[PDB]
Formats: C-alpha cells, structure tokens, sequence
C-alpha cells in the first residue's frame, strides 16, 4: 500500500507534466506570435513588416501544400494496392471454394 | 475445357466492368480537376478583391493616431463583463478577478487531473477486458461477456 | 469518464475566462488614454461595398472548396473500386491462363 | 484580412502578442516542471510522447496495484490455506516463492 501511494504520487507527477506538454502543443502556434509580438510593439503604421509576416506565411502554406499533395498521393497508391490485395485474395479465395 | 470457357466468360464480364470503371473513374478524375481549376479561380478572385481591398484602404488606415486604439479595450472590457458574471468589473478591479479565476481555473484543472488519473486507470482496466473479450471472440466467435 | 467530460469544460470556461481578465489587465494602458479620438470614415463607402463583394467572393470560395473536397472524395472510391476490379480481372485472368 | 482590414488596428496583433507572452511562459513553466530547460516547441512532441509514455506506464503499474490491493482485501486465512496446501503439494517452500 505504501508503494501504492508513492505510485499514485508519481503518476500525478507524470500526469501533470504530460499536461503541460500539451498545453504548450496547444500554444505551438502562439510562438509564431513572437512576431506578432514585435509587430504590436511597433505602435505606428507596421503593414510592410504585416506584409513581409504573410509572404513568409505564404510561402509556409505552399510548401505544405506541397506536403500534403505527395503525401496524399502516396496514401491513395497505398490505398489502391491494399485494395488489390483484397480484392486478389476474395478471388483466390473464391477458386479455392469452386476446387 | 468446360471450366476454361467458363473463366472465359468470367473474363469478358470483368473486362466490360473494368471498361465501364475506367470510363467513370475518368470522369471523376476530369471533374476533379475542373473542380480544382474552378476552386483556384474562386481563391485567386478572392485573394484579388482583399489585396485590391488593402491598396483603397491603404492611406485610409495608417494614420490611426493611437487614437482609435483604445476602444479595442472597450470592447474587451464589455466581452469580459458578459463572459465573466460581473457587470461590476471594472479595469480597477479587473486585477482581483483575474488572479480569483486563476486559483479557479488552476483549481479546475488540478480536479480534471485526479479524475484523469482515476480515468486512466479505470479505462487501462476495461481495456484488458475487452482485449480478453476480443481474444475470445476470435478463438471461438460470439459470446457475452458473462460467459467470457 | 462522463464526470471528466464536465470537469473538462469547466476547466475550458475557467481558461478562456482567465483569458480574458488577462486581455483587461493588458488593456488597462489602453484605457488609460481612452480620453483620445481621431478622424474616421474618410472612404467606407467604396471601402464597405467592396468588403460585401468580397464576403459574397468568399462564399463562393467555400462552395468550391466543399464541392472540390467531396469530388476528390467520390473520385478516390470510384478508382478504389477500379482498382478492385483491376486486381480480379487480372486473378482471373492468370487462373484462365493456368488452367 | 488584417492588411485589407488594417482597420483591425491590431487587436489581433495585440491578442497574438499577449498569446505569445503566455506561450513564454508556459514554455518556461514545462521547462521546469519537466526540468528540462533543453527544450523547443520543434521537439517539445517528442518529449511529449516520451512522457506520455512515462505516464502510461505508470498508469499501468498503477493499475497493476490497484488489483493487487483490491485482491489484498484477501483476509490472512486465504493465504496460510493456499500456503499451506502448497507446502503440501510441492514440500517446504518460501511464501515470496509460493
């Protein structure tokens, strides 16, 4: 029982830490907003540093884009040879039944 | 000879299917990309009418003169009082309700962990018994839990 | 696990709330120069009809994404089952070849 | 929108910022409760499946116990009985071995 509550313990010691992890995956855009910062600090007319932040952003998304393109492309290769696959292995199947 | 004519047969209906597939897949995949091109030229028109919308609105805006700044924190200050049930609150006394709901929310927090932990180890313990369950249904097929 | 749901929002309402106290806590120096006032609505009015045939822009934008999205959708089974009946065409084929 | 509604006058930037100042400072807040100042959001995943690894086993070992203790409830004469029919069985043995 001993050893039990000290578990317990370490549990809610691992348990708030993974917490936290996530609280900062939540907030993994928001250190984005370290321009964001030093964009609101300016405090006068900033929208040629608003335009360099969304040529970055831009640049960003399209090269996600990109990722995403092949990376779909590659899951639908995928997708079609397992489905070769089983459609292969109901014909197999199928002339085993008939033999 | 006779299963061979018969296979031929089979053949020649999977052919007309894989025909008729192809031709529709075919179509799908011309579709999809009119779609596409029509879906790029609706964002390009998009992106057109902001951009087109900046440059008017460019001398309009750049001379705000701090001036127009602090209604932001009206706004705030008025979508805080509905959010938070206190139509006293007050920037003055706005301090004492942030650090209330602080020790609330880290509060609130601290009881979603001890339930989590109490959850984590309450799901572990059904997730052996439906791993026992699913052994057993694959062993010998359908059967309650009762019976497991 | 019902429990930890509710407890889950509760935590959600705590934090946005929080949120915002700390945003009336950052707006105080704002306020404290709330006395000011500038000039305002110099070019709404090209500025607004334009802003409403933009929105009008972007509503058919999103009609194009959802149509586009499901496309890729309808078009993704129809080359699954393609690629079905590829895979029994050609079992087929070289059991008949077997044989 | 924020440069075609530069009239936003950046309260989006100041919301981002302030989002920022709290991103600091739970990053900071990790960083010493997992005490692990070497740390970056570009990593921080990875340490984050670590330790949510950590904690399974935890709630694993943790579980484990819970059905030892809550078989523990066991009165004292099930286990001289089990013992004993044991010892008798196999011979002279070490109950930690039973």
């Amino acid at each position: 029982q001993q050893d039990y509550e000290t578990a317990k313990h370490s549990q809610h010691q691992a348990k708030q830490q993974a917490f936290a992890l996530v609280e900062i995956v939540q907030r993994r855009v928001h250190f984005s907003y370290s321009d964001s910062a030093g964009m609101l600090s300016e405090n006068a007319d900033l929208n040629d540093k608003l335009r360099q932040r969304l040529e970055h952003a831009e640049s960003d998304r399209s090269r996600a884009r990109e990722q995403l393109r092949q990376q779909q492309a590659q899951y639908s290769q995928f997708n079609q040879v397992l489905a070769s696959l089983k459609s292969s292995y109901e014909t197999k199947q199928d002339m085993l039944k008939e033999l | 000879q006779e299963k061979i004519d018969r296979y031929q047969v089979d053949l020649e209906e999977l052919s007309y299917r894989l025909e008729e597939q192809t031709d529709v897949v075919e179509e799908a995949g011309e579709l999809q990309a009119e779609y596409e091109a029509r879906t790029e030229a609706t964002e390009q028109e998009v992106d057109e009418l902001k951009s087109q919308l900046a440059d008017y609105q460019q001398a309009l805006d750049v001379q705000q003169t701090r001036a127009i700044q602090y209604q932001q924190a009206l706004q705030a200050l008025e979508r805080a009082r509905e959010l938070c049930r206190l139509p006293d609150l007050s920037v003055d006394n706005a301090e004492e309700w942030l650090e209330t709901f602080q020790a609330k929310e880290q509060q609130a927090t601290e009881a979603l962990l001890a339930l989590e932990q109490k959850l984590s180890v309450a799901d572990a313990a059904h997730n052996q018994f439906e791993q026992a369950y699913q052994l057993v249904k694959n062993i010998v097929g359908e059967t309650s839990r009762s019976e497991a």
